[PDB]
């Protein structure tokens, strides 16, 4: 069992255990959900509070990375913040060098590449976060997830963290072709209130954001009255 | 050198002469100054042949990579921005005036000018090279927006012929290419079929009277043609 001490070693079965362990940190974190409508994309996440004395906005998990795109972090927040910085730099590079807003599919593939490189070298460890990427540039609305292995995929709806098995069940009873961004906020918030476990985590709040036609394809937090 | 690009309804026409010279001797009488950057994006090159060939090649390399990474065809504005950056970072060591022009489905036909110094300007038409100075007035008097593709080819051929009849540093063939949603159409006119030259204009057929014969009058008539 020396094979699980660094990310630069395969096990006999063809696995990389340090990356699996990093994934377990995401699976024990707070729940997130997201949905891709015909207008846009909506993201929502549960924040577990550690004190009743925090200001509002503390330890935000959702961050803008360009005018038209945003990221939500699951698992370890300071690791997520390092990925947010990288993503900001790739979006700026696309505007400065190629004179375009970065397409959603390209942004997700660069984030994946960046995360993968920390699974290859004896001197670094894998990130302990999964990132939800939400974008609306010239390729339409797009929602992607990148995990600690650096694997990247596109979704119509998705859930992450410790409530994900149940939350997935409830996202399967939505109609993705038809739904608008105002309905979505009500349904997504409901799923998150229902999976919350009241024994373990006593204090919590919800954080919600979107990018859609209503907002002029600007990625932003929803106004706190719509919850 | 005489280069230009003009927008029309749904695309662009680029045009040039074919001469490369060391000042008073012609090293190549059939150069090609319309250089391909992507399927529907071309540039026109003026100044140092070495510098423009090198920066066109580098710009093309970067556009091919970008197109593979996104799986889509590139926009004219991206080619102009990449080219501008190379002209501006190297401005003290090069001699280059560029025009980038092409077609894409987002913005249609577009023309950008990148003169010495590395500025970037988006226009309806652009002129460049030693011969451009002869054409500002030709366009001010005879150019209109909304020409058709065939009008615009014919207009640019005529414009190039006027500039090269007066500019000693331009001459030879007229090359054109038209870019739109269909396939690119190139054309080469030989000097023998040029739509204008001084040599065949009837107002320049009769010679000036510089050498009148020795006479008993101050009236000026004809040039002497035979010995007395």
């Amino acid at each position: 069992t020396e094979h699980d001490q660094s990310t630069d070693i395969f096990s006999a079965d063809g696995r990389v255990f340090q990356v699996e362990y990093a994934c377990k940190a995401v699976d024990n974190g707070s729940t997130a959900v997201a949905a891709c409508c015909t207008d846009g994309v909506v993201v929502a996440v549960e924040k577990i509070l550690t004190s009743r004395m925090l200001e509002e906005g503390s330890n935000d998990r959702i961050h803008a990375v360009d005018r038209q795109a945003g990221v939500c972090i699951c698992g370890m927040l300071p690791d997520g913040r390092a990925v947010v910085s990288r993503a900001r730099a790739e979006a700026e590079n696309s505007r400065d060098v190629f004179a375009t807003p970065i397409p959603g599919s390209v942004l997700a593939s660069r984030i994946g590449e960046f995360m993968h490189v920390y699974t290859t070298h004896y001197a670094y460890r894998p990130f302990g976060c999964s990132v939800i990427i939400a974008s609306y540039a010239d390729d339409g609305p797009q929602l992607f997830v990148s995990d600690p292995s650096g694997t990247v995929a596109g979704y119509y709806g998705i859930a992450l963290g410790k409530g994900k098995t149940v939350a997935k069940t409830e996202l399967e009873k939505l109609n993705f072709k038809s739904i608008t961004c105002d309905e979505a906020v009500v349904k997504l918030t409901k799923i998150l209130h229902d999976v919350h476990d009241k024994s373990k985590d006593k204090l919590y709040e919800l954080e919600v954001a979107w990018v859609c036609n209503k907002s002029n394809c600007v990625f932003q937090h929803v106004p706190n009255d719509m919850i | 050198t005489t280069i230009m690009a003009v927008a029309f309804k749904g695309g662009v026409v680029l045009a040039a002469d074919s001469r490369t010279s060391t000042g008073t001797y012609v090293v190549n009488r059939a150069s090609n100054k319309l250089t391909k950057l992507a399927e529907k994006i071309y540039c026109c090159r003026s100044g140092s042949a070495a510098d423009t060939q090198a920066l066109a090649e580098q710009t093309a390399n970067y556009l091919e990579s970008y197109e593979i990474d996104t799986s889509k065809p590139v926009n004219v504005t991206t080619a102009a921005n990449i080219f501008k950056k190379l002209c501006y970072m190297n401005k003290w060591n090069i001699s280059a005036g560029i025009i980038v022009a092409g077609y894409d489905p987002l913005n249609g036909g577009s023309v950008y000018s990148i003169p010495s110094g590395g500025s970037c300007v988006k226009l309806d038409y652009a002129l460049g090279g030693s011969g451009s100075i002869f054409l500002y007035s030709f366009f001010d008097a005879n150019y209109k927006t909304g020409m058709s593709k065939e009008e615009c080819v014919c207009f640019c051929q005529r414009a190039v012929a006027h500039a090269y009849s007066r500019d000693g540093s331009s001459g030879g063939l007229i090359r054109t290419i038209a870019l739109h949603q269909g396939e690119p159409e190139d054309m080469t006119i030989p000097w023998t079929k040029t739509p204008y030259c001084m040599e065949k204009d009837p107002k320049y057929r009769d010679l000036a009277v510089q050498n009148p014969p020795f006479s008993s009058s101050a009236k000026i008539t004809v040039n002497q043609s035979r010995s007395e």
